[PDB]
């Protein structure tokens, strides 16, 4: 379940359009230090990005490896090639070389975008956290939890407000706004329904009333989130 | 799914190939996601290739 290879496709075109080409040389074997260059800047980058991300670490860090590979291939196959510039087939033997290196982090930045959707989206269940500590809270606690939990969602209005600009659906435009009305209002009704359990935690209808408004929680949650995925 | 993989294909040719040119998914302003970070080193990479395979 990643299915990385659809959009491998649709770029494959462009991998392929600039990879086509339209004694010992000194001036081929600076160009090859550069790629060389190029190609550890670049590996620097992938390795740290596959190190900080949360999602998605065992096959970023699988792509960052098979981008290593093909630089090496790369990399002799360039140092072959700027030995003596005047062979196709040492020349074919690189370009090859370069068309599969430039596949490997076109694959390698797929993965990447993957990893940055499952970051964004994560907040939604930071939040959702965030209000079952309000949820399962002594008064000092809640005052504390609820926090937390402003903290959290304005780290999520950032995101929902893009979100919601960039909706072109007007219909669409409404349900997020809805959505995202309906978990601002519960989540003070969760605040004030936590409070009413503590101060009487022996009457069943108080716990009855947090566990209901915090599933009213969930349902804007899920819904900012189905608006967002959309 | 959804609008994020419909639209990935954009994205990623947004960073690698610009010259051939879309939602965000970016959580702070803060933090550049991992495309934005890579972006750079990407075309770099390709321009370094570009050079050395055109050689003459």
């Amino acid at each position: 379940e990643i299915r990385t290879l659809t959009v491998e496709r649709l770029l494959e075109p462009l991998v392929t359009q600039v990879t086509t080409l339209v004694g010992r040389s000194k001036k081929a074997h600076v160009l090859a230090a550069s790629v060389e260059q190029a190609t550890q800047n670049f590996l620097e980058k992938g390795e740290q990005i596959a190190k900080e991300s949360q999602d998605l670490k065992e096959e970023l860090v699988a792509a960052v490896e098979d981008v290593r590979k093909q630089g090496e291939t790369m990399r002799i196959a360039s140092s072959e090639f700027a030995d003596d510039p005047c062979s196709s087939v040492k020349r074919g033997t690189m370009v090859r070389a370069a068309r599969a290196l430039l596949s490997a982090v076109t694959r390698l930045l797929i993965l990447a975008d993957m990893a940055d959707v499952m970051r964004l989206l994560s907040h939604l269940k930071i939040v959702e956290e965030a209000l079952e500590a309000v949820k399962n809270a002594n008064e000092q606690d809640l005052a504390n939890r609820f926090k937390e939990f402003g903290k959290e969602m304005v780290k999520l209005n950032y995101v929902a407000a893009r979100r919601q600009q960039e909706l072109k659906d007007p219909h669409c435009r409404d349900e997020m706004a809805a959505a995202r009305g309906a978990l601002k209002k519960n989540a003070t009704m969760l605040y004030t329904a936590s409070q009413a359990f503590l101060r009487h935690p022996d009457v069943a209808a108080t716990r009855a009333n947090r566990d209901y408004v915090f599933k009213q929680v969930q349902e804007a949650i899920a819904g900012i989130s189905s608006a967002a995925q959309a | 799914d959804g609008q994020y993989a419909m639209t990935r294909a954009q994205r990623v040719r947004a960073a690698m190939f610009p010259e051939t040119l879309i939602p965000s998914t970016q959580f702070d302003a803060a933090h550049p996601t991992n495309v934005q970070r890579l972006a750079e080193p990407s075309q770099m990479l390709k321009h370094a290739v570009v050079n050395l395979i055109n050689y003459q």
